[PDB]
RNA sequence: CGCUUCUCGGCCAAGUGUAGUAUCUGUUCUUAUCAGUUUAAUAUCUGAU
RNA sequence: GAUGUCAUACUUAUC
């Protein structure tokens, strides 16, 4: 519908004037229907008149019309649609609902975004329906069992706790009588996923819940496929839960080993994945629930060979970390030879399995390092070092984790003699995977070890990686910072051949070849000063001033990164690009629409106003707080934090009289995500500055008859009580009245901002003796507590939650004294939660609190021993 | 010339005959063409 | 965290493991997300903590890049002594803007 | 209007047995009108305070008692 | 819900006298156990030792106030 | 994967008077076929202009990076073109 | 193209996504009793009438 | 005072 072509007329329609050219809808305002979806809303084309013929089932029409207007209408109207069907689930029932929820998920010509928007319904709609879908378990468990097995990530994690929530509301035993005849089942793949609803339903309701049901489906001798099921389950309970099946890892064990010794090897492999599964949780200690499974999975390393050796050999490098030290010792030296005689193994998930054992095999005491120079590296070298393993990210990372060990085990300059071969390639995956591993070499062993015979070649292969570079990813970039901090002072007869090839790549064609250079001279920038280089930082600084007209944005964030390192690397007052011509020619920058350029020009704009504020006339920095209230507004949350940190750093510098009425003026502009932004900063102005001259203007703000600018100067003097904390015993008898007066308005708003800023003022002047002013703020602060907005209720909580620490929890259970046994249960439940509150912020304090009770006819309630006296 | 329309201390509207709120100028004119406020102007 | 009322913590036995942050949410308190005056650092469980786990953000999930660290508002108040602040489940937050 | 003695708790017959066995067509409007000057004047023949302790007090007889036990 | 079963003695709005009562003596149980000072008052109100006085406390325990109602 | 505020136009904002239609369409055509390009030529509406392309995904692409880009005028910041922003004047 | 003189000028359409909330605007109940769920009490609902 | 449609406005250093 995007990228559908149009025509000249609605492209002249849309153009405003002084520019130079160089029945099918249903019952009115409803969205517009698919083709292939008139099925599920075929009842909404005809006329509803309700009169003599309206059933139960008009209800559940007006729910397939709001489903109808979520699915495909407007995001107001899915939001209105989701509040109506959210708030009415219980008056509409399960039953019409999974009625028209379950034929529309399982449409075949669905998509993402609707099924996810039956998701969230699905999960908005089961909060309220508990205990009442225990028939539709397994309806809804058919919808959401390919959730958990497909590709996206969200997906599946929405399906997990989808199956989670209805494991909450359905119970233990509902499940566990739905899941039953789903285990026997002829498709593979629906086993599957009920095995993995099975582990989810147990990780959500606890193992010793599903153990005795897990204990009968796995010993049952009538098919391999109930067995097969069971060992898939626990292996996706022990691949779940990682370290919360250790208490419960015996009873698993016990299970687990009567497998393996049954005729069919597939369950035999099962129970294989299933251990090596339970010994990837208890990786260090896995061995003492597991002396009853060394003895059948050694022998079937050695008397058979194919997949289950290979499950057999997984299990036992994972089982093997997990054992004493003569234990792996002897493990790994019998385990050798078998490894080796793997590695010229044709399938990809035995070979995978080798990578992944080899890693795990050489990582402590008894495993030399020549013999593993001489008869285990160089078969891993030329077995595994192809260009097929780099395609695959599961084969390239296991690859680059195995290489890692083996660097780490022998050695990292008998890796990198052998690796260096590959970095001049000409496939960008290899090369890649070859660069990471390097790094990592030399981010966890280091160059020490690299003599002056590889170190060139090394810094040859890396200028080659990253020369021809086709992809955008920072890997290279990391991978030359990684060389460069490794080396030292070793890179000095290097410096005219890195940034003699950086200044080359400044002048080019492409606009992500200028990118890439900026960002290499930015990665390469710490390096100069620690090996006396400071010519060259001062030519390339020379050379970077002038590189700030380049079109490319993405290129001129960089280069605008790659000079805040070269400030941040040499001083700020001895750059041969001073500040004196560098602040004025980055005040045009400012005004970039990018996020990054803009992020990159306010994160310069901060350290020139925190380190060389002398080099101004004091006229452009109130020209730049002016360009400062547009920095804010955008969706990064991370130009917006330092544009606080500038305007405060200008108010340090320009004085706080200037930068205050700027930020004052632009408190009314009504928009979202700007005016506390600029409350923010103006916090941070007053707590950077004496907060006394910033006093009276905040008490001027609250005079001019607006809402937004009260509600605004209420957020900055709450975000500055806030920040000074112990500071504002001496503002807390000015802004009594202020807060004495705002709690009296009609606006729930500034009732909630002043609940903050006396919730503030409590955790800021706590232990100061100013119990006096919280007590007459909790005296208002008291009937905001029967509010029904819920975050006017939060507000109100944690000024209670704060003011209890402050006044005392004897003045906060006096506040809450004759309202536990209210009539009314909406205040009486209000009581309740803040006696709750008060109960977990301070309970022994309650003891000498609490009022005098007198005896029953039956029970007797009177303290005697309080009330003796010696 | 409404003698009802009057201005609160928050930059909204307040209609003190029906006694109702208004954010925007433009909720305060079309409030006064309506079945309460005709009928606030008949019985007073 | 106080934006999102439908984020759940983990609410665990506190261990040894200390909680980490990413760049996008270094500085903010895990509670209180704020990013003044911190007081206490952030014990995480083992069962948030294990494996590929280590090292990872409490609030967004992503590699963690600093220390986290509680607020001084949640320190005076006894917020830190409760469970594991680690933020388990994502609901409504992060999931339909990846979709859109 | 309907709808105003409906929500308000209008158009409900309440009975006061102190004076003279009135009625009211309201529960706040009967607290108000226990404290007045109509329901002073008939507690005042009975020989009862106008005080705090007889202000949800309806009959004569749990008055003069609440009377005598003070 | 589940805060009551987490931290028990916080109450909801369905709790009565006598269980409020019961987690308040307790409280002070507990708080008299914990703090030397108030044993040790306690203790010198009486003629029992210390050990004496936490055996008696320890004991009230189950149902201070008595059989509930 | 798009968020529904892109589109297949975009308005540019602080634009130099003195560019010519080939620099622009050379400025445009960088991430894709650009379908048509308006200049202002009003006092009101100088210094700003509207790019439409052929695909949604190079205008966004476009989108990505032309904002506040290097101009003689000033950052070239490009934003997306909206129906009610755009008819304000009105 | 270089030097000298006069005049002019510069510097020191801010968008989209998510959660919650307060107001108008277009509307509905003079059903007399009885029993029940519920509500602090009203209100509301179910029946019978 | 409540309901169900529409619009306006506000809050949570949300993205």
């Amino acid at each position: 519908e995007r990228n559908r072509p149009l025509s000249d007329e609605e492209l002249d329609a849309m153009f405003p004037e002084g520019y130079k050219v160089l029945n099918d809808q249903p019952s009115g305002n409803l969205p517009f229907l698919k083709p292939d979806d008139i099925q599920y809303f075929d009842k909404l084309l005809v006329d509803v008149d309700e009169s003599t013929l309206s059933p139960e089932e008009q209800k559940e029409r007006k729910i397939m019309k709001l489903l109808l207007k979520i699915k495909n209408g407007t995001p107001p109207m899915r939001k209105a649609a989701l509040r109506q069907i959210t708030d009415k689930a219980r008056e509409f029932g399960a039953g019409p609902l999974f009625n028209q929820i379950l034929p529309l998920l399982m449409s075949p010509t669905l998509e993402d975004q609707e099924r996810h928007l039956l998701v969230k319904v699905i999960d908005r709609i089961l909060y309220k329906l508990d205990d009442l879908v225990r028939p539709y378990v397994h309806k809804i468990l058919v919808v959401i069992e390919p959730l958990l097995i497909d590709e996206d990530y969200y997906a599946r994690v929405e399906g997990r706790e989808i199956i989670s929530n209805l494991a909450k509301a359905a119970g233990l035993a509902t499940m566990i009588s739905t899941m039953r005849p789903d285990i026997d089942n002829m498709d593979e793949y629906v086993r599957n996923t009920t095995a993995r609803a099975f582990a989810v339903v147990a990780s959500a309701l606890g193992i010793p819940s599903l153990l005795p049901f897990l204990k009968a489906v796995c010993k049952s001798k009538k098919s391999w496929q109930a067995r097969h099921t069971g060992i898939k389950i626990v292996q996706q309970i022990a691949i779940l839960m990682g370290c919360a099946i250790l208490p419960h890892l015996r009873s698993l064990v016990e299970i687990i080993e009567h497998g393996l010794v049954d005729e069919q090897q597939k369950v035999r492999t099962i129970s294989a994945l299933a251990i090596a599964a339970l010994a990837e949780a208890a990786t260090p200690y896995g061995i003492e629930s597991f002396d009853s499974v060394l003895k059948p999975l050694w022998k079937g390393i050695r008397q058979h060979r194919g997949k289950g050796l290979a499950a057999f050999l997984k299990a036992i490098g994972y089982l093997i970390p997990l054992m004493d030290a003569e234990y792996a010792n002897y493990y790994t030296r019998e385990v050798m030879l078998i490894l080796i005689r793997e590695f010229q193994s044709p399938d990809e998930e035995m070979k995978k399995i080798v990578l992944k054992v080899v890693k795990q095999c050489c990582g402590t005491d008894g495993v030399e390092a020549n013999y593993i120079k001489t008869e285990i590296l160089p078969p891993f070298f030329k077995h595994f070092w192809q260009h097929r393993m780099a395609l695959d990210r599961r084969n390239y990372r296991q690859l680059v984790d195995t290489t890692v060990e083996l660097a780490n085990k022998v050695g990292a300059a008998e890796i990198i003699s052998r690796i260096v071969d590959d970095l001049k390639d000409e496939a960008e995956q290899y090369r890649k995977m070859v660069m990471e591993t390097i790094e990592k070499i030399m981010g966890n062993l280091g160059a020490a070890d690299i003599d002056h015979k590889l170190e060139e070649q090394l810094i040859d292969g890396i200028l080659y990686a990253f020369q021809e570079q086709t992809t955008e990813d920072s890997v290279m970039l990391n991978g030359f910072g990684t060389v460069v901090n490794a080396l030292g002072k070793r890179v000095k007869p290097y410096l005219p051949q890195i940034c003699g090839t950086v200044l080359w790549r400044l002048n080019n064609k492409s606009a992500k070849v200028r990118q890439q250079a900026a960002d290499l001279i930015s990665r390469t920038a710490v390096v100069m000063k620690t090996c006396q280089e400071e010519k060259l930082m001062g030519h390339l600084g020379v050379v970077l001033y002038e590189y700030l007209g380049e079109e490319y944005p993405e290129v001129l964030g960089s280069i605008l990164g790659a000079l805040k390192a070269i400030v941040n690397v040499i001083g700020m007052h001895k750059m041969t690009p001073p500040i004196k011509d560098l602040l004025p020619r980055l005040t045009p920058i400012l005004k970039n629409r990018h996020e990054k350029v803009q992020e990159n020009c306010i994160d310069l704009v901060g350290r020139i106003a925190d380190r060389g504020a002398e080099y101004v006339s004091a006229r452009e920095w109130m020209r730049i707080c002016f360009e400062l209230l547009e920095l804010l507004k955008a969706h990064k949350k991370a130009i917006r934090r330092a544009t606080v940190n500038t305007f405060g750093y200008i108010a340090k510098a320009i004085g706080p009289h200037d930068v205050l009425a700027t930020l004052l003026n632009n408190l009314k502009v009504q928009e979202r995500q700007n005016r506390v932004c600029t409350t923010v900063a103006i916090a941070i102005v007053a707590e950077t500055c004496s907060p006394f001259t910033v006093l009276p203007a905040l008490m001027n703000e609250y005079r001019v008859p607006e809402l937004n600018v009260q509600n605004g100067v209420l957020k900055s003097l709450s975000f500055l009580f806030e920040y000074i904390g112990e500071m504002g015993k001496d503002y807390i008898y000015a802004v009594t009245p202020l807060l004495e007066d705002a709690l009296m308005d009609r606006d729930l708003v500034h009732r909630q901002t002043a609940s903050a800023v006396v919730q503030h003022m409590s955790l800021g002047v706590y232990g100061f003796g100013c119990e006096d002013s919280l007590n007459h703020l909790l005296n208002y602060v008291w009937p905001n507590v029967f509010e029904t907005s819920p975050h006017v209720i939060q507000a109100v909580m944690g000024a209670l939650e704060g003011l209890r620490v402050a006044i005392g929890p004897c003045r906060m259970l006096q506040y809450c004294l004759q309202g536990l046994f209210h009539p009314a249960r909406k205040v009486r439940d209000v009581y309740w939660k803040i006696y709750n509150s008060i109960y977990i912020g301070s309970q022994d304090a309650l003891i000498a609190h609490y009022p005098r009770i007198y005896n029953d006819d039956k029970n007797t309630y009177i303290r005697y021993e309080l009330d003796y006296i010696l | 010339k409404d003698p009802y329309f009057m201005k609160n201390h928050l930059g909204s509207y307040e209609c003190k005959l029906c006694l109702t709120l208004h954010n925007n100028e433009g909720s305060y004119l079309a409030h006064t063409q309506g079945k309460k406020h005709q009928t606030n102007l008949a019985r007073r | 965290a106080k934006h999102h009322p439908d984020l759940i913590f983990c609410r665990k036995q506190a261990g040894v493991a200390i909680g980490r942050l990413c760049e996008k949410c270094d500085g903010k308190c895990v509670i209180c997300d704020s990013y003044v005056r911190p007081c206490t650092l952030v014990r995480i469980c083992d069962e948030c903590n294990y494996g590929s786990y280590q090292g990872r953000c409490v609030i967004c999930g992503g590699p963690g890049v600093s220390d986290a660290y509680y607020c001084k508002e949640c320190t005076i108040q006894e917020k830190d002594r409760d469970g594991c602040p680690k933020i388990v489940n994502l609901g409504s937050s992060k999931t339909d803007l990846f979709y859109e | 209007p309907y709808w105003l003695y409906k929500l308000h708790g209008l158009n409900i017959n309440y009975n006061c047995e102190i004076c003279g066995n009135y009625t009211y067509r309201g529960p706040k409007a009967f607290q108000r009108h226990f404290a007045e000057w109509r329901h002073a004047h008939g507690m005042r023949c009975l020989g009862i305070p106008n005080t705090a302790h007889f202000a949800n007090v309806t009959q004569i007889e749990d008055a003069v008692s609440l009377w005598a036990k003070l | 819900e589940h805060l009551q079963s987490k931290y028990i003695g916080t109450g909801h709005a369905d709790t009565t006298k006598w269980e409020w009562l019961v987690n308040q003596h307790r409280d002070s149980y507990c708080s008299y156990m914990g703090h030397f000072d108030l044993l040790n008052y306690f203790a010198i109100a009486e003629n029992e030792s210390k050990a004496r006085v936490r055996f008696n406390l320890m004991e009230k325990m189950l149902q201070p106030c008595g059989p509930p109602a | 994967r798009l968020p529904p505020e892109v589109n297949r136009i975009l308005y540019i904002r602080n634009l130099p008077y003195k560019i010519t239609a080939e620099e622009m369409y050379d400025i445009f055509g960088k991430y894709g076929p650009i379908r048509q390009i308006r200049v202002g030529n009003t006092p009101e509406t100088r210094g700003t202009a509207y790019v439409v392309y052929e695909d949604i995904f190079d205008a966004k692409n476009a989108c990505d990076h032309l904002s506040g880009f290097n101009v003689c005028n000033r950052y070239l910041v490009v934003l997306y073109y909206n129906a009610n922003r755009a008819f304000q004047k009105m």
